[PDB]
């Protein structure tokens, strides 16, 4: 019981290049493939379940994860380096806000509190950096939709569509054409998984990869009724059919 | 000078020394017949030979032997040639020994070479160094053609390399051994029971009882410590239980220094 | 690079691979299953000397009257995972007023292994782990873990140094009756398809000691003695 | 690099090459004429898909009569606006008064080396730009780095051979040069300094700071893309 | 080779070979052992003499941790000693609570895992000591071994120091010719045999032996050591065995 | 040894081929040209005829090429080692071949030397790592300033060159060792007008013609980029078997250049704006 | 002159390729023999037009790709002189072997005039610049400079251009490559080729033999990991299966599982165990 590591595991190089997070950023494209698209009727994320062995299930590991009723989030590279960074979210967004103005808050105030701990994963003593870089989906009555994708860093990008991991750039090579403005979002489907075809070998089934949305208001989720004004939960995850449905309609 | 290496051959040797696992046994004599006997086949159809091969199998069991053997079949010259025997410290006596190699081989076929423990095989030195694992893969099936001369790595470290069996066209036949079971060891005592004297009965239950990771080696080891003080008996028979006597501290220096045996 | 948990050059932890290698330091192996409305777990028990007492030596916990535990590895840094589990599940129910799932409290101790690599004061576990319990909501399940925090359940699995002369052999079995777990009610007679299995497949004939086994039952965890073992052994005088 | 002592002959180990990485960095520049005032910066990149349309990055405020640039991490710099901003209004709680900046970069900066002196933790990897007014000292314009040392002055560049950019100035600024005569000497200046001649809108951004409002008030005025979109035809680019 | 310099750095292999070479220091040291009766435990050790100046029965090497319980050990002689200080205070902290003695299963899952934690972290030395206990609760008879890498199991006897190899083949030879059951008493006779069997290995030197053990039947279950002409009819006898 | 010697054989190459540099020669030529043209004119003052000079620049240029005219109109010789050729794998063979090297010169006054690389003879450091070569430029150096280099500089003037300038030894330069330098850059668009109109004399009472309409565009550092476009443009007409040529034809041979001006990949890496 | 460090290869000893033993790959081919096979014969228009001969190349892509079955079936195909090398034997255990065999080497062209020659691999040469740290490494980019002089230094038009093999094509000293040393640079991808999987799948076939029961076409229909040089690979395995029961030619069974009896190790915890 005694703690002397207390210094910086961070190293400045002659010219810049901070070390320790310049080898990070390999794992995150040894990861694999997942990406994001927006449009205005709504919002999409993607990846790609690489179930280890013949065995595993894919219900108990969650490639997607809620944040609050109107956001989710995706990885590639690590998963335990993103498991817990969820709930030092989620337990941020009430002590923080939500406890404090009531209502949940816009999309980019939450990312300035991932950041706000990404980075002292760094510049503290001690430790090292998440091995992961991840994306947001927006929404907001003051300021709508958006993308916001964040890096271990510290950093975070806005975007409009973008995409990361072991088939990334040929993504970015494609997505370039297939983006536009005319757009609503029961489109944004067959680009998202038409894409998401090309960069891989295995199987490319429902009960394979999951995905998921940013539809709009579904009070059936919501559970109770008699107040006309709520807003529901707009975010919104998919099952095993209404994947393969898409796929047979292609 | 080289003949250090080249000159095991001469005297003919069974291929029977040896049981194993023998479906693997099965594989690299009959894939090996061809350019010998059989040659009519790979016209009839006009495919390539298998350019050259590897194995792995952990330490100690036979693998030289088992090459040194072939070479006895038909007439080769079994080379010995450690790897980490040609290392030096000077650059190019690296890559220009080997160049002399292929020069003596090819200069006598129908012959055959060999090679073990080749798993050694952005920094200043190593920059250097991956020229000698890009070279003589080249100088395999680069430019050059080969009549009668091959070629095995046989190692102990699985985890030798990603470019050289990340393409499995150049080398194939990438087999493996593992070791015994009593399905294994028990017919290997019947070799080294041949030349001593014995009782007679169902003696070897204990050689499936244990022995459960021991190789060929210790056991042949373990064959003539019996005999030493099987001699205080001094009968004209041995017993199995004189063998017992000494068959628990082999397995205490077997033991010693605990190593582990991956296949890949 | 090479003695601590920073990120490596290329952007592996070579101090983690080896905690990996850690574990098999001792020639076992074990499995699991889910029954139909059980489950089983067994593994090897090793006694290469004659003066222990077998009464003794374990890997299978107990944790509470509900769920279980197995280990392949070093027991002292078992241990220390044994007792914080057993901590783990107290603080859950006198916080909330019920007993302490799997799949929760594998995500909590999955959550502690990734602070294990995120700092450099601490040793890292050379283990790895396989929950099983049953769950008023859930069923019959089991739960996984690495050293790292990789945590899956599986419908059905085993570890050790020779998973691969018996997980192949178990994914041959799905591809010829095709369904989850197994069409048998009593644990009783489904125990019998493990050790069907283990010395068939590529493993070796056992005796009463050599193994160990636990089962969840509904409302009830606990292990198996000697006669218990032998008599369930003796299913085997009909096949 | 044990950043706590010095050379051999009376030097450091690293942060010499944090003021030389910043360097890298993109470029922000600042000015000031007697009568407003002008700021700049160039994304480091001007891809055409993401949302440079409100990507305020470059170029954040403070409060109702500052303004700034930035130069460095995203992040590292990201947290001091949060800490600095709270010790303008705090300075209010007990004053009531607006802040002057004379304080502020002097109250502000001795953070940094705290940093280089002790706790074995890195500097700040940061440059600033400051703009902004009081009623004692008139107009105002002020710069720093990791070290700390702060330094006033009439126009100033970072960044991208920001030496040779400061020469750009040097032979055309003027004492009485009025802000519409003077703001196109930015993009000009950096017109110049660009790696892609091939010149975009979006890659850059922008701000402003005048006395517009009459009774003395004033204005943060930030100035949206097509705006400065048809600003940019205005010294006649296309 | 690099990675054996400091705790918590394992190895490809899989090992911190730190506390493997701890196996060497806790084998540079005296014998000792005890044995599983049938209604509670013994305890006997190897104390060797220097010189005539080392006074006879003032220097024990066993300890105490409380009233139902022996405990000895064999190499670093006051790292063995500390953990019996935590002991002493640890058990005191648990009879403090439901009011009974402890249990001796209480006793390892209340150590073994404290030795744990000083191979945790890269600021402190594994125990280099390989240790002992035993005694009785409720349930009956019990005991025990250490070793500095945490682990211990339930024996019916152990040995450590340089007394290994002639002890385990000897119990070996022994347990089969009595597997019966082995009162209390009668241990004490045979177990003062192996330490004079066991010295052969340092017959260079000197000693004199100390014993204790404690029955449920004799001694109410409570540590009581030896001091008495049992002892001495014990060294009168335990010569026969290797006249 | 004298196959390192000057040539019966001159090349055939001149300083009219070299459109673009313009104001170099007159930079260059008089201390080459004007003091050792007239030494009793340069006596008359007789400042001092320096030592040579150095030439710094990237590829791209033709400072061989510029180097292989000056071979031609002269009145002196041009020697060329073949660089770094005088080298071998021993020890003695260094210095004797330096002092056979100013000795070769001796004899001849108005004559010079050529080197091109002196990447292989630069920044040298010990302390039990380094080499022979750090022996040789010592004796070199030596030997050009000393009892005996300045007879040397009363008859000689001389040239290095390379392509990567700080990388050698400062311990070299004592200025006025080497009194004057300059550089070699990249050129204008405008300069690169008059350079297609060298190499390209192949149309055929062709028109519609806008040489001005390619350094219309480029942005490279190379000149000899106008003739890796120009020499694989002419390809296109050797296959399509027409030897004629127009301007579009010629044009999308940058499209070989869409590699070089687009072979860059570039990092997403906003660690720092 | 001997200079008995390379000699001329292919008088009447030299391998027996073709063109034909390639399948498609005439999106590369077509151009090499566009600037190679044609300036043998038709220098007349190279003086009509184009100041020089375009000629210098570098071929790239990926190893055990494709680049060296090209380079030889030329080699049969020339009427003029052709030369091999290992790629590394520069790199001699003491100095100045290559210096003083590198003169002599183009010393053999030039008296050998025309021909042409060749290179295994560069990989250990390509070198941008270092700072001086030691003469164990200076000795590689001396001869890289060394090299290019020996190429365009001088001697200009009766040389040969040459050809650049290698494993990768961004680690290259540049000023090596440039519109005049070169004035060419090509390479072939990796991706799934429908156009070419399609016929050099069996285009070997013809080459070999079968006796077809059924279609054997389809596992080029299973497109997931469409490679270059295991395609022919496989069928340099499938084959031995037929012969190994006495079959006389192989059958649509016997080749499948010889697809995956090269097992592709999707699963491998070697993979599995770095990252998590
Ligand atoms: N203005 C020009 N006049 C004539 N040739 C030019 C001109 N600009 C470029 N070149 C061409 O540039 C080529 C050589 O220039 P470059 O600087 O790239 O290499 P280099 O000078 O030969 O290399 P090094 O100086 O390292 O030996 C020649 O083929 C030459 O034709
Ligand atoms: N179209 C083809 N026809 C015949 N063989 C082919 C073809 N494509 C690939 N191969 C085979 O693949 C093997 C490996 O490919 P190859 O050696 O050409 O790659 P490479 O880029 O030349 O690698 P290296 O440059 O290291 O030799 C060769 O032996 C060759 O026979
Ligand atoms: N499969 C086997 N059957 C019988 N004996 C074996 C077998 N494998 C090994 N041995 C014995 O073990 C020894 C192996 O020695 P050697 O061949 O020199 O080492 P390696 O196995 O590493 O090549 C031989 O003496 C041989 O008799």
């Amino acid at each position: 019981m005694t703690d002397r590591y207390s210094f910086s595991l961070t190293t400045f190089s002659p010219s810049g290049k901070l070390g320790q997070i310049d080898y990070a950023l390999t794992a995150v494209k040894q990861g694999v493939t997942s990406l994001g698209i927006k449009a205005t009727n709504g919002v999409v994320i993607a990846t790609e379940k690489k179930s280890s062995s013949p065995l595993a299930m894919s219900e108990t590991l969650s490639k997607v994860s809620l944040l609050t009723p109107d956001i989710g989030a995706v990885y590639s590279g690590m998963g335990p380096d993103y498991r817990v960074l969820v709930d030092k979210s989620r337990k941020v967004a009430h002590t923080s806000y939500k406890r404090i103005y009531g209502e949940y808050p816009p999309t980019k105030l939450l990312v300035s509190e991932v950041a706000k701990i990404m980075q002292e994963a760094t510049q503290s003593g001690g430790v090292r950096p998440f091995g992961v870089s991840l994306l947001i989906a927006g929404h907001d009555e003051f300021n709508g939709f958006s993308l916001y994708q964040v890096d271990p860093s510290g950093s975070y990008f806005p975007w409009k569509a973008t995409a990361i991991g072991k088939g990334s750039v040929a993504a970015k090579t494609f997505l370039e054409k297939r983006w536009n403005d005319e757009l609503e979002l029961e489109d944004a489907i067959h680009i998202a998984l038409l894409t998401l075809k090309e960069s891989v070998e295995g199987e490319f089934n429902g009960d394979t990869i999951e995905l998921a949305i940013i539809g709009d208001e579904n009070p059936d989720l919501l559970g109770y009724t008699g107040i006309p004004t709520d807003k529901g939960p707009r975010f919104r995850k998919l099952t095993s059919q209404e994947i393969n449905d898409r796929l047979e309609a292609l | 000078l080289v003949y250090n290496m080249t000159s095991f051959e001469q005297g003919e040797i069974t291929f029977d020394g040896i049981g194993g696992l023998t479906e693997q046994i099965r594989e690299l004599r009959e894939v090996i017949e061809l350019p010998l006997k059989n040659p009519e086949i790979f016209q009839r159809v006009g495919i390539k030979p298998p350019k050259g091969v590897l194995l792995y199998g952990p330490p100690g069991t036979g693998k030289t032997l088992l090459a040194k053997a072939v070479a006895a079949t038909i007439g080769a010259n079994f080379i010995f040639s450690p790897a980490s025997g040609i290392v030096d410290k000077y650059i190019g006596e690296s890559a220009r020994i080997i160049r002399e190699m292929f020069a003596y081989a090819k200069e006598h076929e129908p012959c055959i070479i060999f090679m073990d423990e080749v798993d050694a095989i952005g920094t200043s030195a190593d920059r250097e160094i991956q020229r000698t694992l890009m070279e003589l893969l080249t100088q395999m099936d680069g430019f050059d053609n080969l009549g009668q001369t091959k070629i095995i790595m046989a190692t102990n470290r699985p985890d030798t390399l990603d470019p050289a069996l990340l393409r499995p066209g150049r080398l194939d036949r990438k087999v493996e051994i593992p070791l015994p079971n009593e399905a294994g060891r028990l017919e290997i005592f019947k070799i080294h029971t041949a030349k001593v004297k014995k009782t007679g009965e169902f003696d070897f239950e204990a050689a499936v009882k244990m022995s459960d990771g021991f190789n060929g080696a210790d056991i042949r080891n373990c064959a003539t410590e019996a005999g030493f003080f099987a001699i205080r008996d001094d009968r004209d028979h041995i017993n199995p239980d004189d063998l017992m006597k000494a068959v628990r501290k082999v397995a205490e220096v077997k033991k010693l220094e605990g190593t582990i045996e991956y296949q890949k | 690079d090479r003695h601590i948990t920073i990120f490596s050059p290329e952007g592996r932890l070579y101090q983690v691979e080896y905690a990996f290698k850690a574990t098999n330091q001792t020639n076992i192996n074990s499995l699991a299953v889910r029954g139909k409305d059980c489950t089983v777990v067994i593994s090897q028990k090793k006694v290469p000397d004659k003066l222990l007492d077998p009464t003794t030596v374990s890997y299978i916990f107990c944790i509470s009257r509900t769920i279980g535990m197995v280990v392949n590895g070093p027991i002292p840094d078992a241990r220390n995972a044994a007792l914080r589990a057993k901590a783990e599940a107290a603080e859950f129910r006198y916080k909330y007023g019920y007993d302490m799932p799997c799949d929760v409290l594998a995500k909590r101790m999955a959550n502690l292994s990734q602070i294990y690599t995120q700092r450099a004061y601490m040793r890292p576990l050379g283990v790895i782990l396989t929950f099983v319990s049953v769950d008023e909501e859930l069923g019959p399940s089991i739960y996984k873990t690495d050293p790292a925090g990789y945590y899956v359940g599986y419908k059905a699995t085993a570890t050790g140094p020779k998973q691969q002369e018996i997980t192949t052999n178990l994914e041959n079995h799905f591809k010829k009756s095709k369904i989850d777990h197994i069409n048998e009610e009593s644990w009783e007679k489904v125990v019998e398809f493990a050790i069907t299995h283990m010395i068939d497949a590529l493993g070796t004939e056992f005796s009463k000691n050599d193994l160990e086994v636990g089962v969840a039952t509904k409302d009830k965890f606990f292990t198996l003695s000697a006669e218990n073992i032998e008599e369930r052994l003796v299913a085997i005088a009909e096949q | 690099s044990r950043t706590t002592i010095f050379s051999p002959e009376g030097r450091l180990y690293q942060v010499e090459y944090a003021l030389e990485s910043i360097s890298h960095a993109g470029t922000a520049i600042g000015i000031m004429a007697s009568d407003g005032i002008v700021l700049a910066a160039e994304r480091k990149v001007t891809s055409t898909l993401l949302e440079q349309d409100t990507s305020t990055e470059k170029l954040y405020k403070l409060n109702d009569k500052i303004a700034v640039a930035v130069a460095g991490l995203t992040a590292d710099a990201e947290i001091l606006i949060n800490t600095a901003r709270i010790h303008a209004q705090n300075y209010l709680k007990t004053y009531n008064e607006d802040i002057p900046v004379e304080i502020l970069v002097r109250r502000l900066s001795d953070i940094k080396q705290g940093y280089t002196q002790h706790g074995g933790l890195r500097p700040f990897g940061v440059s600033f730009i400051y703009a902004g007014y009081d009623d004692r000292y008139g107009y105002q314009l002020y710069t720093s780095n990791p070290s700390g040392n702060y330094t006033g002055w009439k126009a100033i560049s970072v960044g991208a051979n920001t030496s040779a950019a400061q020469t750009l100035l040097q032979m055309d600024y003027k004492d009485d040069m009025k802000v519409d005569d003077a703001i196109e000497l930015a993009l000009k200046t950096l017109s110049k300094t660009t790696d892609s001649s091939a010149l975009t809108y979006d890659r850059l951004e922008f701000a402003t700071i005048r006395k517009g409002a009459n009774d003395g008030e004033v204005y943060q005025k930030i100035f949206k893309p097509q705006e400065i979109k048809d600003i940019l035809v205005k010294t006649g680019i296309t | 080779t690099g990675y054996d310099l400091s705790n918590s750095v394992f190895s490809p292999d899989g090992r911190n070979f730190q506390v493997e070479y701890a196996v060497k220091a806790v084998e540079n040291g005296t014998t000792s052992i005890g044995i599983k009766c049938n209604d509670g435990v013994v305890f006997a050790v190897e104390k060797l003499i220097t010189s005539k100046l080392l006074v006879p029965q003032k220097n024990v090497k066993i300890q105490v941790v409380d009233r139902h319980i022996g405990c000895v050990y064999s190499g670093l002689i006051p790292d063995g000693r500390h953990l019996v200080n935590r002991g002493r205070e640890e058990a005191a902290s648990f009879k403090k609570l439901y009011k009974t003695p402890i249990p001796i299963p209480a006793f390892a899952d209340r150590l073994g895992q404290y030795v744990q934690a000083h191979t945790l972290y890269n600021s402190v030395r594994p125990f280099g000591v390989s240790t002992i206990f035993g005694g009785v609760d409720k349930n009956g008879a019990h005991l025990y071994m250490l070793e500095p890498s945490g682990s211990y199991w339930g024996y019916k006897g152990a040995a450590t120091g340089k007394g290994r190899q002639s002890a385990k083949a000897e119990l070996e030879k022994l347990v089969d010719h009595h597997p019966e059951g082995l009162s209390a008493r009668e241990a004490v006779k045979q177990a003062a045999k192996i330490i004079y069997l066991a010295h052969e290995d340092n017959k260079e030197k000197d000693f004199e032996l100390e014993i204790s053990w404690c029955s449920l039947s004799e001694t109410n279950g409570l540590h009581k050591f030896v001091k008495g002409d049992l002892l001495q009819e014990a060294i009168d006898f335990a010569q026969k065995e290797i006249n | 040894l004298v196959s390192l010697m000057m040539v019966e054989k001159v090349p055939d190459s001149t300083y009219d081929m070299v459109g673009g540099l313009t104001k170099q020669i007159k930079e260059i030529k008089e201390v080459i040209e004007l003091p050792v043209k007239h030494p009793e004119l340069f006596e008359s003052l007789g400042i001092a005829q320096p030592k040579g000079v150095i030439l710094y620049g990237p590829p791209g240029t033709g400072k061989t090429l510029l180097a292989r005219a000056v071979a031609h109109h002269t009145d002196c010789k041009f020697i060329r080692v073949s660089g770094a050729e005088l080298v071998q794998k021993y020890i003695g063979e260094g210095s004797r071949m330096v002092r056979e090297l100013f000795v070769m010169a001796r004899e001849h006054a108005p004559s010079i030397i050529f080197m091109d690389e002196i990447d292989s003879i630069g920044s040298t450091r010990v302390e039990g790592s380094g080499g022979g070569d750090s022996e040789v430029q010592r004796t070199m150096l030596e030997l050009l300033n000393q009892l005996d280099g300045f007879e040397t500089s009363k008859n000689i003037k001389i040239i290095m060159a390379t392509n990567r300038l700080d990388i050698l030894d400062p311990a070299l330069l004592r200025p006025g060792r080497i009194d004057r330098k300059i550089e070699f850059p990249p050129p204008s668009v405008a300069a690169r007008a008059e350079i297609l109109r060298i190499h390209s004399r192949k149309m055929n009472l062709t028109r519609g013609i806008n040489l001005r309409k390619v350094a219309e565009k480029m942005n490279g550092c190379s000149g000899a980029d106008v003739k890796g476009v120009c020499t694989e443009a002419g390809m296109y007409a050797l296959r399509e078997r027409r030897i004629h040529v127009t301007q579009e034809d010629f044009e999308l041979a940058v499209g070989k250049v869409m590699n070089k001006n687009q072979e860059t990949a570039i990092s997403v890496a906003k660690l720092f704006k | 002159d001997s200079d008995s460090s390379i000699s001329v290869m292919g008088e009447n000893e030299k391998p027996d390729v073709t063109y034909a033993d390639v399948g498609g790959l005439d999106m590369q081919k077509q151009e090499i023999r566009e600037a190679v096979e044609l300036p043998l014969v038709q220098a007349d228009l190279y003086e009509q037009i184009g100041i020089d001969p375009p000629r210098g190349v570098l071929l790239y892509g990926p190893p055990g790709t494709g680049k060296t079955m090209l380079v030889k079936a030329v080699a049969n195909s020339t009427k003029a002189a052709f030369i091999r090398v290992n790629g590394s034997e520069f790199v001699h255990k003491y100095l100045g072997e290559g210096p003083r065999m590198v003169r002599d080497v183009f010393r053999l062209a030039r008296e050998n005039a025309p021909s042409i020659i060749f290179i295994d691999e560069v990989d250990s040469i390509a070198t941008k610049r270092f700072d001086a740290q030691t003469g164990s490494d200076r000795e590689v980019q001396r001869i890289l400079i060394e090299l290019l002089t020996q190429m365009d230094g001088f001697d200009q038009s009766t040389n040969v251009k040459v050809i650049m093999a290698t494993n990768r094509a961004d680690t290259l000293d540049p000023a090596l490559l440039r519109p005049g040393r070169l004035d060419r640079k090509i390479e072939f991808p990796s991706l799934r080729d429908r156009r070419e999987r399609r016929l050099i799948f069996g285009t070997i076939a013809s080459k070999m033999s079968l006796a077809p029961e059924a279609d054997l076409d389809s596992l080029i229909i299973r497109n997931d990991s469409l490679s270059g040089a295991v395609i022919a690979a496989i069928m340099q395995e499938a084959g031995l299966r037929a012969v190994r029961k006495n079959r006389y030619v192989i059958l649509q069974s016997d080749l499948e599982e010889a697809y995956a009896t090269q097992v592709k190790t999707d699963n491998t915890v070697d993979k599995f165990d770095f990252y998590k």
